[PDB]
C-alpha cells in the first residue's frame, strides 16, 4: 500500500487510444499562420497590478507564518529533543543538513507538498492518467490503493503533439532498436561515434541554418560544461539576471567576471557596456581580453521576448560577442519553426553561437550547438564531455531524426504546418478569453505559455485541489522561486488540444475564480481603457472569430 | 471520435438544476481565503482572537 | 591546503568584518538575493504605519492609560523590528555556497549601499513616532527617559554610517571574514 503501485496496461481499441492521445480537427477554420515582423521594434512591455488591499494582506499573512514557524521551531527544539533526533549531534557526528537553511520547505512548502511530485502513468498526451493516493498526518507519507483516473494535460511540455506511441517516429525507434542495439560502447572518442551521429549532425545543422552543429546527451551538461573551454578569469560577462541554472554554474566553473543587467532594460546594459570598456580589470585597470553577452530566447515565467536587433546592434558597434539559448523557442516559434529569428528576420550568421533542446518540442532527450566551422573544429578537441562521458542512443536518435524531417516537410506532407497553427490558435484564444474574463495574464500574444497570478497564499492550496476534482491538471510556483507578491499558475499548451476542450476548462475556470475572487483587472488590458468583466457565452461566442485579429492585443 | 475520459458536471449547472444560505457561504470564503490559515496546522484555535467582534459588539 | 577557505573568529573589543576578496565577492554575489529585494516594491513602505496603527488598536481594545499604551506600542514596534533585521545573520536559503553567512538584512539591502530613500525613510520613522507619542506621558520623567533610552539605543544607533560591519564580543565570541 505504502509501495507505489505497477499499474497493468488497458485493452482498448486503436481509435479509442488515438483520440486519447492525439485529437482530430473538427473545422478548418481553427487555424492561423503566423507573420514575420519586418521593421517593427518590440514595444515596451505594460504590466497590470491589483489594489492596495491585496498586497497588506499578503504581507500580513507571510509575518504570521514567519513568526509562528520560528515559535514552534524554538519551543520544539527546546522543550523536547527525542523527536528531533535528525538536526542535532550524535557520537560527535554534525547533522547532514543545517536549521537555518531549509526554513521555508519544512515549514511553508510541506503542509502544501501535496501538490507537488504527482505520479502518473501511461503516454503524457491529451489524457493523462493518475494514481491515487491519501494523505496521511500532515503530507507525511501515502498509502496507495489500485484506482487510476483519467485528466486533462495542461501541465506537460508538449507543445506539437510528438508524444505518441503510434506514428513514423515509433516505427523508427522500433527499426532502430532492431538494428542498433540500446548499447553505447563508450566516449565519442573511443568508440562511441557512429554514422547516424553524424547524419543527425548534419541534419541539424541543415535545419537550423548554421555551417556545422554537434549533439550531446543531456541539456543540462550541455551548458554546465561548455563555458571553460573559451573562457578564464580575465573575461567579462553580462548575463540576464533571469537565467537558467546551467548558465549559472557553468559561469562559477568557468570562474569570469559576472555582472547583471535588468530585464528589459537596453539603456542599462549600454551604460555597463561603457563602463567595464572604460574601467578594465579590477585592481589593475587592465583592458578585458574579451566580452561575452548571454541571453535566452523565450523567459519560461513570464513568456516574454528578447529584442534581438538591439543585442546585435550593441555586439557589432562595441565589438562584443553573443550566445543564444532556444530551448523553449525551437520547432513551436516562427512561420516554419526556426526560431526567433524568423520571428524577427535577423540572419543567423550575426549570433555566434546557438543551443537547443530536443525534449520540449520534439519529444526525446538531448541538446545542441551550432556555430561557425573553425569554432566548432577547435571546440571539438577542447571540449570535456566528448572524451570523458557516455553516448547518445540510437532510438532517440531516430525519433529526433523523424521528427525533424516531419516538420520540415521531406516526410509526412502536410503535417508540422497544421501542428503550427494549431498551437498558435490555441495559444491566442486562450489568452484573448482569459483577459477577457477579467484576469490578469502575462506574455507575448502567440505564446505557449499562459501565466495567470494567484496573490494570495491561502488561494494556491485551493485551486490546486477544487481544480483537481474537476479532471484538469495544473502546475503552481511560488516564493521563494516567484517574487513574494506574484505568485502564479504556469498553463502549457499543445497541438492536441480542441476547442472543445477550451471551452470546459474555460467554464470551470472562470466559475472557481469566481468563487475564489481572482478577478481583479484594473483596464491596463483592454485596448480600450476600459473594465471587462464578460458572461462566459458571450465569450465563446465571439473570441473565436475576433482572436486572429492583431488589434485586441496590448503586446 | 470517442475517447475515455469522463466529464465532471458543473456546479450550478445540470447538477442543482435537475437534481439565504448563498450569502452565508460567500461570507465563509471570503473570511477563510483572505486569511493564512490553509498552510497552518492545529492552528484552528487562532479564530479564537479574533474575538474583537464581540468586544465591539458592545456600545456605550 | 589547496583552497584555503576557513572562517575566523577574532576576539578583540572592536572588530570589524574584512573585506571579501576576490572570489568571494565579484563571482559569489551575482544573482538577485531574493532576502533584500522585497524592500523597493510595492506596498513596502505603507505596511509599518498599517502595524503601528494595529497594535496600537489592539493595546487601546484593551482598555489602559494612553501612556501606558503608548509606551508599550513603541517599545513592542522597535523590538520587533530590531528583532527581525539587526538580530539574525545569514540567510535562510543556501545562495551559492553560504556568501552571506557574516552579515544582517540591514547590510544587504540595497547591495550594502550606505545611502538609499528606503533607509532614509526607516531612519526617519521612529523619531516621528517618538515626537508623536512623547505628548501623552509628558509629566512622567521616568517614563520619558526610558522611551528616549530605548529609541536612542535600539532604534537610532544601528542605523548609522558609524556601526557599519562592527561586531562586540561582550555577548560572544563573533566571526569575521
Ligand atoms: C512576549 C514574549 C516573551 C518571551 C518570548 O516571546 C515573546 O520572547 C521571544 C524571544 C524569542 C527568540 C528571539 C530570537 C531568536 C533567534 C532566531 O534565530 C534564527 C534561528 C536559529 C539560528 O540562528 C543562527 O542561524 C545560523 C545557523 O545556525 C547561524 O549561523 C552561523 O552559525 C552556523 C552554525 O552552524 C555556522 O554555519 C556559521 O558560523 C554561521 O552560519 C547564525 O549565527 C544564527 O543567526 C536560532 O538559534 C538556533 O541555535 C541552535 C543552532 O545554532 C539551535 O539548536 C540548539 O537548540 C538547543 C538549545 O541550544 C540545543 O538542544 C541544541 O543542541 C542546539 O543546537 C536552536 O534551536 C536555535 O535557537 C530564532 C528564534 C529565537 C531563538 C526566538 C525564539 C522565541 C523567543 C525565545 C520568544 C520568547 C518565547
Ligand atoms: C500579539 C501582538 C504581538 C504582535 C507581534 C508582531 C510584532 C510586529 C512588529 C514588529 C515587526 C516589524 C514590522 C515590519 C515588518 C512588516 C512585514 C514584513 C514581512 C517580511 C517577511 C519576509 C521576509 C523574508 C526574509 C527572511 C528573514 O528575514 N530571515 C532572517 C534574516 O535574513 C531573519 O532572521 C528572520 O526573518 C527573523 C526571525 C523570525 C522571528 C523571530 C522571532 C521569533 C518569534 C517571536 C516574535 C517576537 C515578537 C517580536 C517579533
Amino acid at each position: 500500500y505504502t509501495r507505489v503501485p505497477l499499474c497493468e496496461p488497458e485493452e482498448l481499441p486503436d481509435d479509442i487510444q488515438k483520440e486519447n492521445e492525439y485529437g482530430t480537427l473538427d473545422s478548418p477554420g481553427h487555424l492561423y499562420q503566423v507573420k514575420s515582423r519586418h521593421g517593427k521594434p518590440l514595444p515596451e512591455p505594460v504590466v497590470d497590478t491589483p489594489p492596495y488591499y491585496i498586497s497588506l494582506l499578503t504581507y500580513l499573512n507571510y509575518l504570521i507564518l514567519i513568526i509562528l514557524g520560528h515559535v514552534h521551531d524554538f519551543l520544539g527544539m527546546t522543550f523536547q529533543k527525542n523527536k528531533h533526533l535528525d538536526l542535532l549531534e550524535h557520537d560527535g557526528l554534525a547533522p547532514w543538513f543545517s536549521n537555518f537553511e531549509s526554513f521555508y520547505v519544512r515549514r511553508i512548502k510541506m503542509r502544501i507538498d501535496d501538490c507537488f511530485s504527482r505520479p502518473t502513468t501511461g503516454v503524457p498526451g491529451r489524457f493523462i492518467r493518475c494514481i491515487d493516493r491519501i494523505s496521511h498526518n500532515i503530507n507525511e507519507y501515502f498509502t496507495y490503493s489500485g484506482a487510476v483516473y483519467p485528466c486533462m494535460n495542461l501541465s506537460s511540455y508538449n507543445y506539437l503533439g510528438f508524444a505518441q506511441s503510434k506514428g513514423q517516429c515509433t516505427d523508427a525507434a522500433l527499426e532502430s532498436v532492431d538494428k542498433y542495439s540500446i548499447q553505447s560502447g563508450g566516449p565519442r572518442a573511443q568508440i562511441g561515434t557512429t554514422d547516424l551521429h553524424i547524419k543527425a549532425e548534419k541534419l541539424v545543422a541543415r535545419f537550423i541554418g548554421k555551417e556545422d552543429a554537434l549533439v550531446f546527451s543531456m541539456g543540462y551538461g550541455t551548458n554546465a560544461n561548455l563555458f571553460n573551454a573559451f573562457l578564464d578569469k580575465k573575461c567579462l560577462v553580462i548575463s540576464d539576471e533571469l537565467n537558467h541554472t546551467s548558465i549559472r554554474t557553468g559561469v562559477r566553473l568557468s570562474g569570469a567576471a559576472v555582472r547583471t543587467f535588468k530585464h528589459g532594460d537596453m539603456v542599462g546594459l549600454e551604460k555597463l557596456i561603457r563602463e567595464q570598456i572604460v574601467l578594465g580589470q579590477p585592481k589593475t585597470n587592465r583592458p578585458w581580453k574579451k566580452i561575452l553577452i548571454c541571453a535566452e530566447g523565450l523567459f519560461s515565467m513570464e513568456g516574454t521576448l528578447c529584442n534581438l536587433p538591439k543585442l546585435v546592434e550593441l555586439k557589432k558597434k562595441y565589438k562584443c560577442y553573443l550566445f543564444i539559448d532556444e530551448a523553449h523557442s525551437i520547432g513551436a516559434m516562427g512561420p516554419t519553426g526556426r526560431g526567433v529569428c524568423e520571428i524577427f528576420g535577423v540572419d543567423p550568421k550575426d549570433v555566434d553561437i546557438l543551443m537547443g533542446t530536443f525534449t520540449k518540442s520534439f519529444g526525446a532527450a538531448g541538446g545542441y550547438i551550432a556555430a561557425d566551422q573553425w569554432i566548432i573544429d577547435r571546440l571539438r578537441l577542447d571540449l570535456t564531455t566528448v572524451s570523458y562521458s557516455e553516448s547518445m542512443p540510437a532510438p532517440v536518435l531516430a525519433q529526433t531524426i523523424s521528427s525533424l524531417q516531419t516538420i520540415s516537410g521531406e516526410i509526412c506532407p502536410g503535417q508540422g504546418t497544421e501542428r503550427l497553427q494549431r498551437i498558435a490558435f490555441n495559444s491566442r484564444y486562450l489568452r484573448l478569453a482569459l483577459q477577457r474574463l477579467g484576469f490578469i495574464v502575462y506574455g507575448v500574444a502567440d505564446s505557449p505559455v499562459i501565466p495567470l497570478l494567484l496573490y494570495c497564499p491561502s488561494k494556491m492550496p485551493a485551486f490546486s485541489r477544487m481544480m483537481l476534482q474537476r479532471r484538469i491538471a495544473v502546475v503552481v510556483v511560488a516564493y521563494p522561486a516567484t517574487p513574494l507578491i506574484e505568485s502564479r499558475v504556469r498553463f502549457c499548451m499543445s497541438a492536441s488540444l480542441t476547442k472543445e476542450d477550451i471551452d470546459y476548462l474555460l467554464r470551470h475556470v472562470s466559475e472557481v475564480g469566481d468563487k475564489l475572487n481572482l478577478k481583479s483587472n484594473s483596464g491596463k488590458s483592454s485596448y480600450d481603457g476600459k473594465r471587462q468583466r464578460w458572461d462566459i457565452e458571450e465569450v465563446i461566442r465571439r473570441t473565436p472569430e475576433d482572436c486572429k485579429d492583431d488589434k485586441y492585443f496590448v503586446n | 471520435h470517442k475517447s475515455s475520459m469522463v466529464y465532471i458536471p458543473t456546479t450550478k449547472e445540470a447538477k442543482r438544476r435537475n437534481g439565504l444560505n448563498t450569502i452565508e457561504e460567500v461570507v465563509e470564503k471570503l473570511y477563510w481565503t483572505y486569511y493564512i490559515h490553509l498552510p497552518f496546522y492545529l492552528m484552528a484555535s487562532f479564530d479564537s482572537f479574533f474575538l474583537h467582534v464581540f468586544f465591539l459588539t458592545i456600545f456605550s | 591546503p589547496v583552497t584555503d577557505h576557513r572562517r575566523r573568529r577574532a576576539a578583540a573589543v572592536i572588530s570589524h568584518v574584512e573585506q571579501e576578496t576576490f572570489e568571494d565577492e565579484n563571482d559569489q554575489q551575482m544573482l538577485p538575493n531574493m532576502n533584500a529585494t522585497w524592500v523597493d516594491q510595492r506596498g513596502a513602505w505603507l505596511i509599518h504605519i498599517v502595524v503601528i496603527v494595529l497594535l496600537r488598536l489592539f493595546y487601546s481594545l484593551f482598555g489602559s492609560t494612553p501612556k501606558w499604551t503608548w509606551t508599550l506600542t513603541n517599545m513592542t514596534y522597535i523590538i520587533g523590528f530590531y528583532i527581525m533585521f539587526h538580530l539574525v545573520k545569514g540567510t535562510p536559503f543556501d545562495f551559492n555556497g553560504g556568501a552571506y553567512d557574516n552579515l544582517t538584512m540591514w547590510e544587504q539591502i540595497n547591495d550594502e549601499t550606505l545611502y538609499t530613500p528606503t533607509r532614509k525613510f526607516l531612519l526617519i520613522v521612529p523619531i516621528v513616532l517618538f515626537l508623536i507619542s512623547n505628548q501623552y506621558y509628558r509629566n512622567d520623567m521616568t517614563l520619558f527617559l526610558s522611551n528616549l533610552a530605548v529609541t536612542v539605543l535600539i532604534g537610532v544607533v544601528p542605523k548609522l554610517g558609524i556601526t557599519h560591519r562592527l561586531r562586540i564580543s561582550i555577548p560572544g565570541i563573533t566571526g569575521r571574514a
